[PDB]
């Protein structure tokens, strides 16, 4: 408990997400900048 | 529909038929379940 | 017949009448007397 | 509470609705746990008929399904518009709906767990309305940047042309959304070419769009757009130039989330009671209504 409360709240994160399952082709030539 | 009395009374029959071992594990249940309502009812209506 | 408390009841010697009646349906006494007995209400009228 | 002795207590309890973990019938669980140890299955109530028969079968039946009699009556609720604003009075009391909105708080006020309220998350999308009545969507939408859910009404409004088709819209995300149309006349277009209004062109389509099928388009409208009672203007443009334009406005409305969350309180105490998955109950309540009601 002692080291419970020294994490404190578990993060919660959602699973549903504006991640747009994008095609290999443009998610590369999205991340290729720089 | 049954009256909370009549269910009171009816788990008074029931559990009056049960070993020591059976109620064992019955209390154990019952106590659980309970624990879980008070601690919720407590939260909502008597916390500060 | 105190432990387990059935119902939040505490059991005690008292001026009060039981019934031993199979088909009375007593009260929550009766029920004390059965569950410490660990017989039914027949059985029970038939012990009496 | 101003209550002196043990049962009145439990009286009370079973009957407390506005709690996370109440209503919580005593006597009941007493019953059902005395029955689950003395005759497991309830095999030898079925094996005498006469005695299974004094009994309805869903009162026997609903003792395995650990559904007691005040959750019995949560569950049964007709939960509509004209009473969610006091069934959530009802079921909930004081707690602001905006609060129980976040999943943090409404998961501590359940006591479930992550992966538990993440599947209800995702079946939120479900717990709106399923389909336009009145012209209206009311729906949930989480917003996945802090995953609060917020409740939509979507107005219908049709501007041109509505003898061409039905058109019907339905969100999924923030400014991301599901445009659904159905044609009711048939134009041999050389392509389908839908607007934001008749301005930015959010999908085309190449050649005719055929009568009775329901096309779809994931469109995006944005937020200087759905602030707007916006006009969808969608355009058969035939090989001539000619076309079956047609249109409607969709009013986009931020809502109440009392009849959302008067249906997942609904569903959470269902599958806690039944130890069955959301996906099972979900599976359920479909073979009954197309709404999940």
């Amino acid at each position: 408990m002692q080291a419970l409360h020294l994490l404190g709240d578990k993060p919660y994160l959602p699973l549903s997400t504006t991640w747009s399952d994008p095609r290999l082709d443009r998610a590369a030539d999205i991340t290729t900048q720089n | 529909t049954p009256t909370y009395a009549q269910w009171e009374n009816a788990a008074g029959v029931l559990t009056a038929g049960l070993n020591s071992q059976q109620a064992n594990t019955l209390h154990a249940f019952l106590d659980e379940s309970r624990s879980a309502a008070l601690s919720t009812y407590y939260i909502r209506q008597v916390a500060k | 017949f105190n432990t387990p408390l059935l119902n939040g009841q505490y059991f005690s010697t008292g001026d009060e009448e039981i019934d031993l009646n199979s088909g009375s349906t007593g009260d929550w006494r009766k029920t004390i007397l059965k569950r410490a007995f660990n017989i039914d209400d027949v059985s029970l009228f038939r012990l009496l | 509470s101003k209550l002196e002795n043990y049962t009145k207590v439990m009286e009370m309890l079973s009957t407390f609705r506005p709690s996370g973990a109440t209503p919580y019938h005593d006597a009941y669980e007493n019953v059902r746990e005395v029955i689950q140890l003395q005759d497991p299955g309830l095999e030898q109530l079925n094996a005498s008929p006469a005695i299974a028969g004094l009994m309805h079968q869903a009162s026997l039946l609903g003792i395995n399904a650990s559904i007691s009699p005040e959750l019995f009556n949560i569950l049964t609720e007709e939960i509509t518009e004209g009473n969610a604003e006091e069934l959530y009075k009802k079921n909930f009391g004081n707690i602001e709906p905006a609060s129980l909105a976040m999943p943090e708080y409404l998961k501590r006020y359940y006591n479930l767990s992550d992966e538990e309220l993440s599947q209800f998350i995702g079946k939120a999308s479900n717990f709106g309305q399923q389909e336009y009545s009145n012209n209206q969507l009311i729906t949930p939408v989480v917003n996945s940047s802090d995953g609060t859910v917020k409740v939509y009404r979507i107005t219908r409004e049709y501007t041109t042309n509505a003898y061409q088709m039905d058109v019907e819209l339905f969100p999924f995300g923030g400014e991301n959304y599901r445009l659904d149309y159905k044609f009711k006349n048939f134009y041999n277009a050389s392509y389908l070419s839908i607007k934001l209004n008749d301005k930015r062109e959010l999908v085309r389509t190449e050649g005719a769009p055929q009568v009775n099928i329901e096309y779809s388009a994931n469109i995006t409208l944005n937020t200087a757009d759905i602030s707007q009672p916006f006009e969808i203007g969608l355009t058969r443009v035939l090989p001539s130039g000619s076309w079956a334009y047609a249109a409607a406005k969709f009013t986009v409305e931020e809502y109440n989330q009392y009849s959302f969350l008067l249906k997942l309180n609904k569903a959470i105490r269902l599958s806690r009671a039944t130890e069955l998955s959301p996906t099972i109950l979900e599976g359920i309540v479909r073979s009954v209504n197309l709404q999940l009601d």
